[PDB]
RNA sequence: UGGAAGUCGGAAUCCGCUAAGGACUGUGUAACAACUCACCUGCCGAAUGUACUAGCCCUGAAAAUGGAUGGCGCUCAAGCGU
């Protein structure tokens, strides 16, 4: 299976291709540079782009060497660009932030730090585990 | 016509025999006269007839030609100018249908005797009418199809069942096994292949042939004879009745 | 207290007959060795040469005979050395037997043959000699079955 | 895993009509006379390229998909080994790699002809010249694709037996009751008949003991007689009692209903003793509703003891 | 290639390494170490980046 | 499933139960199939397929021909070189290809 | 796939030896009353000839056994004539004469053991000693990059001459199979070979329609003999050593002296 | 095929004048040589070609050769 | 009733009759006259 | 060549009635009624004696004269049809589901319908209406079998294939996979 | 050949009884069995079979704006031959 995951709304995606988020687990990198989304379409010109819950493949710019040199499946969990929820609620968080994860999606490393998002917690079982704040 | 049934070219052996094989039957049957001092038609019709090499085998000494009725005609002869002998012309009237020619030296009351005691259990052809009804089981379908006792039978072969089926038996493969229904004869009457009385077709005995049941039998009907020393044709009992021509 | 009849194809001088045999025979309640010895002793007379053997089962006991074959009267007429079947391959019979023993095969088939004359009995070992790929009077079988229906060869009556 | 993978091998005249098909409908076919040079060299050497580049791509997926001998488990190589010959199997698949790389060599020199040809009927002879070439290379190999099919159907076909995995291994003689243990312990379909060599070929079922999962490995028989005589049949449990660390179950029938000597079954074992070095040995009497243990010869009883 | 494998084979002794039970015995010994070693120098020598 | 599984479920249980009468249908209108392929395919799989029929037609004759043929090396080489392959073996002193197209200096 | 014996005054078969699954290419005949064949299924038999029974099965090659070659072979071709050129008297004393000459040319360590060798088209040559060695063979002579084609002991019994396709002709210590020097001449392939009786001289008879006489001491090119129009078929050297016969594809007879 | 409910590019019977003479130009060229070629040809040619004879089911093929005998009879006699 | 089977399991279709549309326009014994003179003419 | 004339004759049974008027033939038995208009075929219709029916065609082709052996053969099986009427047996098999076959007559078409469940464990429900003048049944006597019984072939052999049509495996092994229903025999009611 | 009985293979391929039947044309079995074909007989009933030749018709390769026997249209012609 791809790493496109099911029952997910419709949702402002705040970070295309190019865009570097920090990364919110303890697997050793500092940020994650994206260069796909997984279940992107096809139009000529346009960014794939993934919100939070997405899950994009990502490389570390910042982190230790043995991370350096692969491309990780990783999982958006924090965006900044103001979403909206199905009860009318328009929100976002300080800064963008995903967690590596295997393409199964079970997790890298073993803690999270900061708060997650309710998508990539309804969406992510292994991250709504590894989380101390569900926001 | 350009759209025509193309015929298929065999690439087997035997070829199509030809006015060679009515030659060969022709002088056969004239060089066969002279040797013999009685000639026998006997009648064989609506039979299986796979006997008749074991009638020539114990009847070495004498000759039987079982061939295309109007081939041994012309060969006795049906005119009196065309005739081999003198008296062929009038045996001649029971070559119809299925007959045979016995050329012999022997007393004619002992091949009476021995066409009177001559009997082998047969099985029956399309036409004739069923002498007993035949049904086989339900459940597990046997070789016999109940003939003899299913613990002293085996089960009938798998490949058989789409066979049966097209000759129209409801079974079934249940593990490798040819069952009526259900293995453990449920849910499904016995079928019956014959009833009493009825006229039998092909189909019934081919299915009485497959379960190995024989209701008929092999009888040979002497119609009568011609006698060289004579000159007569002498009538027999199938020769008074059967029509001539 | 029935008979029954199995017919079964045995390498003479051979125990191991009886281990195709013995899958069949256990259910009716013979000794799988005692047979295997039986057919043995019937078979010794036809060392290395495949024969058909009668088994008469009766009562829980069994009484072997060898059935005559052509081909096996053939083979053993031909009078080839003794040898070994494990070591030695892909024989073939090109030796020569004699038109008299070939007329003594067809008197001992005369029981099977369905031939009216003892003519028909040598012209059929003839062809199954043939068949074999030996020689009779150091020619063809083929060769001396035309002439003996041409009539240069005279074969007696009985 | 197993090898069901491997896509189907076509025969020649099927490769050759697959590629020139790709070639006739996955490119262009219309070029004129009246056109520039550079486009007429363009439109052939794309398509020499072209149809390189399926008989490459074909090859590749052929030689990748099937086995690698050198790198198999002792146990798996050898029963290719025995199922198929090593030596025709590697021959194949080389003759498969030379074709290849002989097509590749074509083309290169093809376009590089191309590169100077100066006319469209130089350029089409050229072309021409290079297809015929290259489907002469796959009509050379009309035998080993037939026996590289064959090879893929039987491999696609083969059990998955874990050479490093708890297993009993069953072995002896024909008509014993290896199929009949093996059916009645496992869920395996391994045919129970009474003839001899009933199962011409490895089959497994698998159990659980004790939250274990245990795989039962069923053999065909194996006779008296030594390697030199065995056939590929009895080479298949051989490869299995040689190479599987496994335990052995050797069934004896002392009733001899299946035809063989208790002598033949005893000197079997002796002599496929020294395979069962840091093994685990099980004589299983079967057959005890018919003749049991004490009903024996107490001199056959002593040997066996 | 036809006698060797397929509908129309004709091959039933195989080619043996071996020719006797101890030979097998210990060229299984020797084959699965020489395995066990090039599992060994194989392991001695995500995906990645273009 | 392992083996010859296809035919051991073959064994068990069969075909299905119209499988020989559509496989008999099938190969009674084999002939309007291919008259129909014949009149009616169009372009390059046309040409292939007149080609595959022409072939096919001349073996058949060939076969034929053998059959009723039935019932009715060339240069000597020692006995080393027998049942071995081996070539056919089919003034003016005059090449083969005495002339040639001239090609000229602008070609 | 048989080898016949025949009584010559009769012309009858005393036995058939059959057993080969391919053509019986070679036959030879030993001094000890035995049958070597050498056929197309790859193997070679040695067979009692007064039983007609197969003794040895000796299945090594790897393709077709074209040639066998006794060490025996030049005496037993000539039986009691020799280089006195005179016969003895009698009956009896010719055949212990040439009895006594297979001995002579047959004995290896003290007892009398006929050497056989056998060329096939794997490449490869296989010496065999039956009476010594039984199924194992002495030597596997190793070298030829083609078929080979012919084989000859010398009559001295301590060479091995072979004639390969692979244009060469090599020389074999006759008792352990070790290569000795490649006599490189022909350039096609080499058809047969034939020793002289001084044990000193090699004729071989190629494609290339040529003769070539080689000295195996020095190991050169004594002689060239071209004059054949086409292909050499048979090449034969005299008992005597006055003449050496060839013929081949130019259908004429070719007769070359000193 | 989907020719009924969707037709393709219809192929026109309208010929080109340039077509025209090409084709009629290409026929006369190919005219005068085989004209060449039967000249040129070493081909054999019988002196005299096989006569098919008279069909078997003219009904008096029969009295036709009785005349045919006659004739050639009458002109052996008369020479 | 019918005796034989059909092949293609039809069977109430009737016992048909060969397709001859030029049926009854030449005698048999004519025909027998016609081969005699046919083959003294071949 | 076109031939001058050509005819073929259909004898009737004593208790049938045939009608025919403008090519459209009527044939009415103890059984019921069948009706079939044959005015796109050239043909006169004659009695040419009593209780046979005689065809012809004047100055036609070979295909003209053919087609009388079809307009002939399409009579006879309505005669047959009024007669001793046609029954189809069909048996539907399976592996592990049971197929569950539901046999209604419709009162406003009176047709009747054939429902199927659990075809290879299929949640859909397959229901195919008859012909009008086609009776099913499901048999007592043998085990998973439908019969159809009716006065016209054409309609009765059409549901039966429609019976079939309807219950087809698709992307599974056929080889493997053998549910289904199947006509097992053909033949008369009577 | 582990097994191989006409039907996994290699080579031979004859005779008897014949009306005729291959040391077998296919389906089938582990091997047998069983079915089928070549060939023969009974029923029937009068003309057929094969291969070519000559006409007319279909296929016998086609791209890219929507179109062309000049257009409508034409089918015992308003097409083809005299
Ligand atoms: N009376 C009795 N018969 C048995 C017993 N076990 C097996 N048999 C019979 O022996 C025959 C052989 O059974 P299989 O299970 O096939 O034994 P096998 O032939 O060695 O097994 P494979 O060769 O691997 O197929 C069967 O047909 C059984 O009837 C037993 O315990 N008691
Ligand atoms: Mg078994």
């Amino acid at each position: 299976k791809r790493g496109a995951p099911g029952g997910k709304l419709k949702m402002t995606l705040g970070l295309p291709v190019g865009a570097i988020m920090n990364c919110a687990d303890n697997s050793g990198a500092r940020n994650l540079y994206i260069i796909a989304v997984k279940g992107a379409g096809a139009r000529l010109n346009r960014l794939p782009a993934g919100g939070v819950g997405d899950m994009v493949m990502a490389t570390v710019k910042k982190g230790k060497p043995e991370l350096r040199k692969k491309v990780h499946p990783a999982v958006i969990v924090r965006q900044a660009k103001p979403w909206k929820r199905f009860d009318g609620v328009f929100l976002y968080f300080e800064d963008n932030a995903g967690v590596i994860v295997n393409p199964k999606g079970e997790m890298k490393g073993s803690a999270i730090t900061g708060p997650v998002g309710k998508e990539a917690a309804e969406l992510w079982p292994r991250i709504a585990s590894n989380a101390g704040v569900v926001m | 016509p350009k759209s025509k049934r193309a015929r298929v070219y065999h690439l087997t052996q035997v070829n199509k025999k030809g006015r060679e094989a009515k030659e060969r039957l022709f002088s056969n049957i004239r060089e066969t006269i002279p040797k013999y001092q009685h000639c026998f038609v006997f009648s064989v019709d609506n039979m299986r007839n796979n006997y008749l090499k074991d009638v020539r085998h114990e009847l070495n000494d004498c000759r039987i030609f079982f061939g295309k009725t109007k081939l041994m005609a012309r060969a006795l002869g049906t005119t009196p100018e065309e005739e081999q002998a003198d008296g062929l012309h009038r045996l001649t009237r029971y070559l119809t249908g299925t007959v045979g020619l016995l050329f012999t030296n022997r007393d004619p009351a002992d091949i009476e005797s021995y066409f009177s005691n001559l009997s082998q259990v047969d099985f029956a052809r399309a036409g004739t009418v069923a002498p007993r009804t035949v049904t086989v089981p339900p459940g597990i379908v046997y070789s016999t199809g109940g003939e003899v006792p299913p613990e002293h039978d085996v089960p009938v072969s798998h490949t058989l069942e789409p066979e049966l089926r097209r000759l129209g038996m409801p079974v079934r493969m249940i593990k490798g096994k040819v069952c009526l229904g259900d293995e453990k004869g449920e849910a499904s009457e016995g079928y019956t292949i014959c009833k009493e009385g009825e006229v039998l077709d092909s189909r019934q005995t081919r299915l009485l042939k497959l379960f190995s049941i024989c209701l008929s039998e092999f009888k040979v009907s002497l119609l009568g004879y011609w006698s060289s020393a004579s000159g007569e044709v002498t009538e027999l009992e199938a020769g008074k009745t059967r029509p001539k021509r | 207290n029935e008979i029954k009849i199995i017919h079964l194809r045995a390498t003479g001088g051979e125990v191991g007959a009886s281990s195709a045999l013995a899958p069949k025979i256990g259910p009716l309640g013979l000794s799988p060795k005692k047979v295997g010895e039986d057919i043995a002793k019937a078979t010794a007379d036809w060392k290395g040469l495949r024969v058909t053997v009668r088994l008469t089962i009766q009562n829980r006991q069994a009484q072997v005979s060898v059935v005559p074959t052509a081909s096996a009267l053939i083979i053993r007429a031909l009078k080839e050395p003794p040898r070994d079947r494990k070591k030695e391959k892909n024989i073939k019979h090109n030796k020569s037997v004699s038109l008299d023993e070939i007329i003594e095969i067809a008197r001992t088939m005369r029981f099977k043959s369905f031939s009216k004359d003892l003519k028909g009995g040598v012209k059929e070992i003839l062809g199954t000699a043939f068949s074999v790929g030996c020689q009779v009077d150091g020619k063809s079988p083929k060769a001396i079955s035309d002439a003996i229906e041409a009539g240069e060869i005279d074969i007696p009556d009985e | 895993t197993g090898w069901k993978d491997i896509p189907p091998v076509p025969t020649a005249q099927e490769f050759i009509d697959i590629v020139l098909s790709r070639t006739q409908r996955r490119l262009p076919t219309q070029i004129r006379p009246g056109f520039k040079i550079s486009r007429i060299r363009a439109f052939y050497t794309r398509k020499v390229k072209f149809t390189q580049e399926t008989c490459s791509e074909k090859f590749g997926a052929i030689i990748s998909s099937f086995p690698v001998l050198s790198d198999q488990h002792p146990f798996h190589r050898d029963l290719m080994n025995i199922l198929y010959d090593a030596d025709h199997f590697k021959v194949a698949l080389g003759q498969i790699s030379t074709a290849k790389n002989l097509i590749e060599t074509i083309s290169r020199d093809y376009v590089r002809l191309l590169k100077y040809a100066q006319s469209l009927y130089q350029c089409k002879q050229l072309k021409r010249a290079a297809l015929g070439r290259m489907a002469t290379l796959i009509k050379r190999l009309k035998d080993p694709l037939i026996y590289l099919d064959q090879v893929r159907q039987h491999l696609a076909r083969l059990p998955d037996i874990n050479p490093t995995t708890r297993t009993l291994l069953v072995a002896g003689f024909p008509n014993v009751g290896k199929s009949s243990f093996v059916r009645s312990v496992t869920r395996a379909d391994t045919p129970v008949e009474p003839y001899a060599f009933t199962t011409k070929s490895l089959f497994v079922g698998h159990l659980d003991y004790k939250y274990l999962r245990y795989q039962v490995i069923d053999t065909p028989g194996i006779l008296d007689h030594p390697l030199e005589e065995m056939n590929t049949i009895e080479m298949q449990s051989v490869t299995a009692l040689a190479h599987l660390r496994a335990a052995v179950l050797y069934f004896m029938d002392i009733s001899e209903q299946c035809g063989f000597s208790l002598k033949a079954q005893i000197n079997l074992f002796k002599s496929i003793k020294p395979l069962f070095a840091n093994k685990m040995v099980f004589i299983v009497l079967n057959k005890m509703d018919i003749k049991k243990f004490e009903e024996l010869d107490p001199e056959m009883q002593q040997e066996i003891n | 290639f036809s006698e060797t494998f397929g509908p129309k084979a004709q091959r039933k002794r195989p080619k043996l390494s071996f020719n006797t039970v101890d030979e097998l015995a210990g060229y299984s010994e020797q084959s699965l170490d020489s395995y066990h070693a090039r599992l060994e120098e194989k392991k001695l020598l995500s995906v990645a980046t273009a | 499933p392992q083996n010859e599984y296809i035919e051991r479920h073959r064994k068990l249980h069969g075909r299905r139960l119209d499988a020989e009468e559509r496989a008999r249908k099938k190969a009674a209108r084999e002939g309007h199939k291919n008259s129909e392929n014949a009149q009616n395919l169009r372009g390059l799989r046309a040409k292939l397929y007149a080609k595959q029929r022409h072939a096919q037609k001349i073996q058949m004759r060939k076969a034929i021909k053998q059959h009723e043929e039935r019932n009715v090396p060339s240069d000597p080489i020692p006995s080393y070189l027998l049942d071995r392959a081996n070539p056919t073996t089919a003034a003016r002193f005059s090449v083969p290809i005495p002339k040639v197209r001239g090609i000229s200096e602008e070609e | 796939c048989t080898v016949r014996i025949w009584l010559v005054n009769t012309g009858r078969t005393e036995h058939v030896l059959s057993g080969h699954k391919g053509s019986v290419s070679c036959v030879k005949w030993g001094g000890t009353d035995l049958i070597y064949t050498g056929s197309h299924d790859r193997s070679v038999r040695v067979w009692d000839a007064v039983k007609g029974t197969l003794v040895h099965n000796f299945t090594a090659h790897g393709h077709w056994v074209n040639h066998i070659a006794l060490s025996s072979d030049h005496v037993l071709r000539t039986a009691y004539h020799d280089h006195t050129k005179e016969v003895p008297g009698t009956e009896e004393e010719r055949r212990a004469k040439a009895k006594e000459r297979f001995e002579k040319a047959a004995k290896i360590k003290g007892k009398v053991a006929e050497r056989l060798v056998s060329a096939s088209d794997d490449f490869t040559m296989y010496l065999w000693d039956p009476t010594n060695n039984g199924s194992k063979p002495v030597a596997r002579l190793l070298g030829h990059q083609n078929k080979v084609n012919h084989v000859q002991f010398s009559p001295d019994g301590t060479l091995i001459a072979s004639a390969g396709w692979d244009n060469s002709t090599k020389l074999w210590n006759a008792r352990d199979g070790k290569f000795i020097k490649n006599l490189r001449g022909h350039v096609a392939p080499v058809y047969q070979c034939a020793w002289s009786a001084d044990s000193r001289l090699v004729v071989t008879g190629s494609k290339d329609c040529t003769l070539k006489v080689w000295n195996v001491r020095t190991g050169k090119l004594a002689m060239d003999l071209p004059g054949h129009e086409d292909e050499v078929y048979a090449v034969d050297w005299a008992a005597d050593g006055e003449l050496v016969a060839s013929g081949g594809k130019d259908k004429a007879v070719r007769t070359w002296r000193n | 095929a989907g020719t009924i409910n969707k037709p393709k590019k219809p192929t026109s019977k309208r010929k080109t004048t340039r077509l025209r003479a090409k084709i009629s130009k290409r026929a006369a060229e190919k005219k005068r040589k085989e004209r060449k070629l039967a000249r040129k040809n070493p081909e054999w040619r019988s002196k005299l070609k096989k006569d098919p004879g008279i069909p078997n089911l003219f009904p008096y093929k029969e009295r036709l050769l009785q005349q045919i005998e006659e004739e050639r009879i009458r002109r052996k006699e008369e020479l | 009733k019918n005796l034989g089977m059909r092949k293609n399991g039809q069977v109430w279709l009737p016992a048909k009759k060969a397709f001859r549309p030029t049926k009854g326009l030449t005698s048999w014994e004519l025909r027998v006259k016609k081969r005699q003179e046919q083959a003294a003419m071949k | 060549m076109r031939y001058i004339h050509s005819e073929e004759t259909i004898p009737v049974p004593e208790n049938v009635k045939v009608s025919i008027k403008s090519r459209l033939v009527t044939v009415e038995g103890p059984r019921g009624k069948l009706q079939k208009d044959l005015s796109h075929i050239a043909v006169n219709f004659s009695v040419v004696k009593k209780g046979v029916i005689g065809l012809e065609i004047h100055h036609g082709s070979r295909k003209d004269v053919a087609a009388l052996r079809t307009v002939r053969t399409i009579i006879n099986n309505m005669i047959i049809g009024v007669t001793k009427g046609f029954k189809y047996k069909m048996r539907y098999v399976y592996a592990h589901f049971p197929i569950n076959v539901n046999v209604e007559k419709n009162a406003e078409t009176g047709c009747y319908e054939v429902e199927i469940r659990n075809f290879i464990g299929e949640k859909i429900v397959r229901k195919v209406v008859m012909a009008p003048g086609v009776e099913v049944e499901i048999s007592k006597a043998q085990k998973d079998e439908l019969i159809l019984s009716g006065n016209s072939l054409e309609a009765v052999s059409q549901s039966a294939a429609d019976i079939q049509q309807i219950c087809k495996v698709r992307n599974k092994d056929i080889r493997k996979f053998l549910d289904g229903i199947y006509v097992s025999e053909k033949g008369n009611i009577v």
